[PDB]
RNA sequence: UUGACCUCAAAUCAGGUAGGAGUACCCGCUGAACUUAAGCAUAUCAAUAAGCGGAGGAAAAGAAACCAACCGGGAUUGCCUUAGUAACGGCGAGUGAAGCGGCAAAAGCUCAAAUUUGAAAUCUGGUACCUUCGGUGCCCGAGUUGUAAUUUGGAGAGGGCA
RNA sequence: UCUUUGUAAAGUGCCUUCGAAGAGUCGAGUUGUUUGGGAAUGCAGCUCUAAGUGGGUGGUAAAUUCCAUCUAAAGCUAAAU
């Protein structure tokens, strides 16, 4: 059963695992049902983009933090500090979201930003027309792209004061140890007469 | 679930591509695949593009 | 507005204008038969806010089931196996006493739809519940769209898949890290998970 | 392929290579890691030190996200300022128009100080750093400024 | 709440503006209103005390606080509904006294 | 609503509302807000009041 | 004496609905042992087979009583990855997810509980007509113990000012 | 080929007052079962049983102080699968 210097492995397959295995053959299959099916669906929605206009956002972890990805709707204070209703929003392809905030200002004029961007770069037909076909685009996502902000140029002076930045982060850590410590005996200062 | 379909590296794939393309120039290969090419003035054989 | 008192007075259970009419009431529904039409809900703030309405077509029964575990059918309490399965006292239904008690409704009145269920008294025998049914096809729920989505057939008997409020409850249909092995259902889930997934160009 | 296995070879030998004495049954030894410490032994401890018990503390619920910090070594740090620009700062080697190398756009959590940048000097933007890291910068002349 | 701008700390993160937007409306659900008060006393002034609010209520005319506090710890969930149901209880045994 | 916002210059209320939950609070509704209630015999006699079959209150 | 109301009943009362089948997939309940552990009882097989109830072309799930701890994401589902990992295990044999990231597709919402009370404004059925997946009369009704309009937390309602 | 609807429908700005929001349910003990969830992941039986700046959650049980998030015990919903 255990035999001669090999890595230790563990396969789990002590189930009745074949006859759950699914062979993806339908790859190519799948991927041309997809094809299809978008381009059914742009024609019926003939001028318009084939997808919502979807927001700029920070990534959630501190893994993810330096990237920037896009989202799922625009924060209703995005949409009224552009000027629109997320009603209206929601028929002209503006993808809201209600359960989003605003904690950072970045965000929110890169968000505002690409609303005006989108207005200005769309036309809405009025509903009794003439209807003027005008070259629909069938990605909003292509149209606006997310580009990761810059953060600093690429050359500047050099500034010293003497930190290491190895001292701050030693310190910032056992500050940061010790401080709930440091309240206590600051409690027993405060109750010492 | 056989294995039915075998990856091959992108690089490898256009390495053995070129070399394909490569042996097309090559007379001998030419013949020696069978491809009757005695009557051809010259190989690569490049037409004018109104072909 | 009247159902707001209804609602305060009736978390008020353990006072004594609730407890007496718990008695007085538990002994009515216990005399007639365990499953029984109830002419008008016992609690008008609870049959609407799950779902009633007093018009033609809606439904309330009324129904006890009885309590405590479920003992494992097997004669003589021989269970032919190993001591781990060997149990037979002490094991528990792992529906809810509501779920029973609606699906025993459905079946009785199984031309209507079960809209929900609520508790409205119990004893140390029978749990009784109020059943909220919806007849699909009365014209005035055909119509009236608020309420006519329950007459597509993707809703027959809710309560048997576990459609319901305690349907839901006991298959643990809920969002969070709590219910990781029952979000889109248990053996969706296992399932999903238990698959060797083998694409063309092998990882 | 099946043509250049051994089995096309052992046809017409009677026990396909397996013996006739000890012949291929089914799990002559247990199945998987069966008899680890009762016949197995011999095997497990010296090819395999510390399998059997416990070492240390466990954590609930641990994300991998928590302790992502990939390490960017010193001599490793020039190659995240990109190449056209690069032969021009290190010829170029001066203060007020160093360089600025944001390590975490690149994706490197912790600098450490495997040693031997030239010295030119660097604007060294990071999250943690190492001391001697930040010792061999500064001797370049020049800064590790801590970017959260 | 301003972070230090490092990513090692008490307060570790970027520095940036903060904004502190607008509560939400879900945020206010807790709180009381008028309306569900009238309602409430007048269906606690009809209703009367559940067998273990008075138990409770003379554990704390005559065993105290903590005896109180302990049966209600019981009756109830936790400490936290303990305390709650006691200072009510206390509350209800200063007002009956005065009327 | 009437004996809430104080507009009620009379009510009745019916006894033989099978659940008594709808009316219980009705007298001691009535007395905290002052406004004059009497307890009546007849939901049916309020009914007829009403044009209806039963009102439980006028 | 004569009419109601509540509850209960009866009619080959007027009109309907359910039951069974199939069951690959789907939603639940119920539920083993062979086997593996070189024995075996926890474990494993397996929350599987068998058994029972219930659907649709998909079902379930689903617009957070979510994830997070960030400079925050933002319904659900599925794929890649996380990962044979955190973790569970006679800590043995074995078992074993999720957050983030990329993507496919993306769509939102609505009831209860509110102050129509200057008007039950609401709905079934019967008859009548019509341009019959229904509209308009009229009538009996149902319904105030609440059927319409209006609000659903992302808000909203009352009142004052374009 | 079939009116061209009558003193109505909804959306926005500023300012005042309010703003209901689901109970034998949540939650706690225990039992069984289940889970990777480990002083208890879910579910269920029984016992106890709430509240309104409350409640739930924040993966080690418990006081005290905060903080961050959402809003249960009601309900519909195509697509990718």
């Amino acid at each position: 059963a255990i035999s001669k210097n090999l890595p230790i492995l563990k396969n789990h397959f002590r189930k009745h695992w074949q006859e759950r295995v699914k062979v993806h053959f339908d790859q190519a299959g799948k991927k041309v049902s997809r094809r299809n099916a978008r381009a059914t669906r742009a024609a019926k929605i003939a001028p318009r983009p084939l997808d919502l206009l979807r927001p700029v956002v920070r990534a959630p972890t501190v893994k993810y933090n330096r990237k920037v990805r896009a989202g799922r709707g625009f924060t209703l204070a995005e949409v009224k500090a552009a000027g629109l209703t997320a009603a209206y929003a929601r028929t002209i392809g503006i993808a809201v979201d209600h359960r989003r905030q605003n904690r950072n200002q970045e965000i929110f004029d890169a968000n505002v930003q690409r609303l005006k961007e989108y207005q200005s770069k769309i036309i809405v037909f009025p509903r009794n027309g003439k209807a003027p076909e005008a070259e629909q685009v069938l990605s909003a996502a292509a149209t606006f792209p997310i580009a990761q902000p810059a953060t600093d140029v690429e050359a500047r002076a050099v500034q010293d004061n003497g930190e290491s930045a190895f001292r701050t982060l030693r310190l910032a850590r056992s500050e940061k140890k010790f401080r709930g410590i440091r309240e206590k005996r600051a409690r027993e200062k405060a109750e010492a007469e | 679930w056989r294995k039915w379909n075998v990856k091959v590296n992108h690089n490898e794939k256009r390495y053995a591509t070129a070399s394909a393309i490569a042996a097309t120039a090559v007379a001998s290969l030419v013949l020696a695949r069978g491809h009757r090419v005695e009557k051809i003035p010259e190989i690569p054989l490049v037409v004018s593009t109104d072909l | 507005g009247a159902y707001k008192y209804l609602e305060e007075l009736q978390r008020k259970k353990q006072s004594d204008v609730l407890r007496f009419l718990q008695r007085v009431r538990v002994w009515e529904y216990r005399q007639k038969n365990v499953i029984h039409r109830a002419a008008r809900p016992t609690r008008p703030d609870k049959a609407r806010r799950l779902g009633y309405k007093a018009k033609q077509g809606f439904v309330i029964y009324r129904v006890r089931v009885r309590r405590g575990n479920r003992k494992r059918p097997v004669p003589k309490g021989a269970t032919y196996g190993k001591p781990t399965n060997q149990g037979v006292n002490e094991l528990k239904y792992q529906r809810s006493l509501r779920a029973t008690a609606e699906e025993r409704v459905g079946r009785r009145a199984a031309n209507l739809r079960v809209l929900n269920s609520y508790w409205v008294n119990q004893d140390s025998t029978y749990k009784y519940f109020e059943v909220i049914l919806v007849d699909p096809q009365h014209k005035a729920i055909r119509r009236d769209a608020r309420y006519n989505w329950i007459c597509d057939p993707v809703h027959k008997h809710r309560e048997a898949r576990g459609l319901t409020a305690t349907g839901k409850k006991s298959r643990g249909i809920n969002k969070g890290h709590k219910f990781n092995n029952t979000k889109a259902g248990r053996r969706k889930t296992w399932k999903r998970q238990n698959t060797l997934s083998l694409w063309r160009y092998r990882k | 392929p099946s043509r250049f296995t051994k089995t096309r070879k052992h046809r017409g030998h009677v026990s396909a290579g397996k013996g006739r004495i000890g012949k291929h049954r089914k799990h002559p030894g247990g199945r998987g890691m069966a008899g680890g410490q009762h016949h197995h032994r011999i095997n497990m401890d010296k090819y395999h030190p510390g399998y059997f018990g416990k070492v240390g503390m466990r954590y609930f619920h641990k994300q991998q996200a928590h302790f992502w910090k990939p390490v960017l070594n010193l001599d490793k740090l020039w190659t995240l300022i990109p190449e056209d620009k690069r032969d021009q700062y290190l010829k170029s080697a001066s203060k007020e128009t160093a360089p600025v190398i944001d390590t975490l756009a690149a994706g490197y959590g912790k600098i450490l100080g495997k040693g031997r940048i030239p010295n030119v000097p660097v604007i060294v933007k990071a999250r943690f750093v190492s001391k001697l890291a930040e010792e061999k910068i500064r001797a370049a002349g020049g800064v590790v400024e801590l970017i959260a | 709440t301003v972070k230090t701008g490092i990513a090692i700390g008490l307060n570790k993160g970027k520095k940036v503006t903060s904004m502190t937007p607008a509560p939400k409306i879900s945020y206010k659900k807790g709180a009381a209103s008028n309306r569900t008060k009238f309602v409430r006393s007048l269906v606690r002034e009809i209703a009367g005390l559940s067998p273990y609010e008075r138990r409770l209520i003379d554990l704390i005319r005559n065993s105290g606080e903590k005896r109180a506090r302990k049966v209600a710890k019981k009756r109830l969930g936790s400490f936290t509904r303990a305390k709650a149901k006691v200072e009510e209880m206390n509350n209800i045994i200063a007002a009956s006294r005065r009327h | 609503a009437l004996i809430e916002n104080k507009k009620a210059k009379l009510v009745l209320i019916a006894n033989d509302v099978d659940p008594i939950e709808l009316v219980v609070f009705l007298p001691a509704l009535c007395k905290k807000m002052g406004v004059p209630y009497a307890i009546v015999k007849g939901k049916a006699r309020l009914g007829t009041l009403v044009n209806q079959k039963t009102s439980a209150v006028a």
